[PDB]
């Protein structure tokens, strides 16, 4: 039960946010991995 | 625990708030100025408030009990 609410708490939430402002743009393959603070960071392609 | 499994579990998102922070103490003053002043600028009338008027209204209008 609670794995339903890492994932829109973490995974579903950075990768929301760079659909809008122009981060990922719809055509472009998203790359998820860590980062060096034990969290599920989203690497962006291009730039606002 | 008042609810069932089925039901505390498929909200998608539980805000916990928490309690009046002495750093938060300042920005709350300031909002409600801002609505005082913006309500007068109609009719050409420019109210402002220093640090002597911010201090009393800080250490009286807030209570650990009740709130705003």
């Amino acid at each position: 039960r609670p794995l339903n609410r890492l994932i829109q708490h973490a995974l579903l939430t950075q990768l929301s946010r760079l659909l809008l402002d122009g981060g990922v743009r719809p055509g472009e393959i998203a790359k998820v991995t860590v980062d060096q603070e034990g969290e599920i960071i989203v690497i962006r392609n291009h730039g606002i | 625990r008042h609810f069932a499994n089925e039901f505390i579990n498929r909200i998608d998102e539980l805000i916990v708030f928490n309690r009046l922070t002495p750093s938060n103490i300042r920005k709350i003053v300031d909002v409600r100025l801002k609505e005082v002043q913006e309500r007068l600028d109609e009719k050409q009338i420019t109210l402002d408030v220093d640090d002597k008027a911010k201090d009393l209204l800080a250490q009286q209008g807030f209570d650990p009990v009740y709130g705003a």
